[PDB]
């Protein structure tokens, strides 16, 4: 079903695709514990959107429902992050976790050990904005984020085919875009390059979310701990 | 699993 | 110096930077501390030859010693992996770690919670084994690990350049042995896309070998403290 | 005063 899709057609289904931005339960007054409340509020409602996102990502719905739940754990810390990064673009210096939510590197510092995951946040959407990623490209990273970061048994193979459908994609993407070959692979290393520190960003949050866990310092939704536990940090 | 049910709907 | 280069000529001056192959303690059945010791010990020695690798990496001299050093404190743990995955290439089920240091699966169940770091590592072995990965893509992706994971954690413009050149030389390599032009940018996406996951294991080794620290089962050498105190 | 340091410029 995927892949009989154009690359035209594969930027429309993912574009039609995209969940909605939400916003924060955020009033204008004045800590550590309010500011990991929003944080994880605001996650907790993205999930189940996240989660309806996926199963328009063209291929998903063809595993099996354990390999779905496998990639969606594994990748969502990934993908939320990505979305931050993107919605953040735009704004220099500050990271756009809601509308209503527009956070800078001091405000980062209310919260142990997150103002390191702020700063790398703030130079993804810098690296972004750097290389002037364009919509089209953002959602071929998200999409690839979940199926790439999880599938490391014919269904490993069926992931690969959908992968390389969405690389296909990206380099049409930047055919149109007026890019010779060479730019167009050297464009394509670049964004793919960035997914490595995305991975990292998620590995050094994770592990962060689950001091604050353990720390009892905000508590956390029944939805947000199995995605954590999935880790098992 | 909350995951597991929310993708069953 | 680096980007006036050929993409043949970028080829043979990393594989002419390679690293030899240690190897390890040639003697008795592993416990967790005797495990924890050869491994950390391999890596030890396996360090020094690295940062000289990495001198000769094309555009590494370059660039500051402060960005060499927070490029290699990111990176050594990549480095190491990617290794011991290509390495392991030719012995599918198993770890070459050293030559005389073979290990398959059940015996990273005498370290806790070395198990699941195992099994990452020989998936991404099988993986690479799967593409058929030729030594020339290997000798790129250590490089780009290298270049690449520490430059959004900081000169940076020089970095990407040797990056890009090195995305030239990937492609290069692809285009010789007969892919066309969509399998060429598809393999060469496949190829970094693996890179992800080699983070992903880093992270978890570096939280491992954190976590034998903290239970000092093992002492570790000054040189594995201070790469290892370079993250959190 | 780094280990790496010195491995690095000899
Ligand atoms: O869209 C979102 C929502 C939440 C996060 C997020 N970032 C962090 C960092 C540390 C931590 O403990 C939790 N975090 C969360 I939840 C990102 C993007
Ligand atoms: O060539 C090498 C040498 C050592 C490692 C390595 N892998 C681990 C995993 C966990 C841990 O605590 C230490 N590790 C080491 I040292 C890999 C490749």
């Amino acid at each position: 079903l995927a892949l009989s899709l154009t690359a035209d057609q594969m930027v429309s289904a993912l574009l039609d695709a995209e969940p909605p931005i939400l916003y924060s339960e955020y009033d204008p007054t004045r800590s550590e514990a309010s500011m990991m409340g929003l944080l994880t509020n605001l996650a907790d409602r993205e999930l189940v959107h996240m989660i309806n996102w996926a199963k328009r990502v063209p291929g998903f719905v063809d595993l099996t429902l354990h390999d779905q739940v496998h990639l969606l754990e594994c990748a969502w810390l990934e993908i939320l992050m990505i979305g931050l990064v993107w919605r953040s673009m735009e704004h220099p210096g500050k990271l756009l976790f809601a509308p209503n939510l527009l956070l800078d590197r001091n405000q980062g510092k209310c919260v142990e050990g997150m103002v390191e995951i702020f700063d790398m946040l703030l130079a993804t959407s810098s690296r972004f904005r750097m290389m002037n990623l364009q919509g089209e490209e953002f959602v071929c990273l998200k999409s690839i984020i979940l199926l790439n970061s999880g599938v490391y048994l014919e269904e490993k193979d069926h992931i690969h085919r959908v992968l390389d459908k969405i690389t296909d994609t990206l380099i049409h993407l930047m055919a149109k875009a007026g890019l010779t070959l060479q730019q167009q692979h050297q464009r394509l290393a670049q964004l793919l390059l960035i997914l490595s520190h995305i991975r990292h960003m998620s590995n050094k949050g994770m592990e962060h979310l689950y001091s604050m866990k353990c720390k009892n310092v905000v508590p956390l939704s029944d939805l947000l701990l199995e995605m954590l536990d999935a880790h098992r940090l | 699993k909350i995951l597991h049910r929310l993708l069953q709907d």
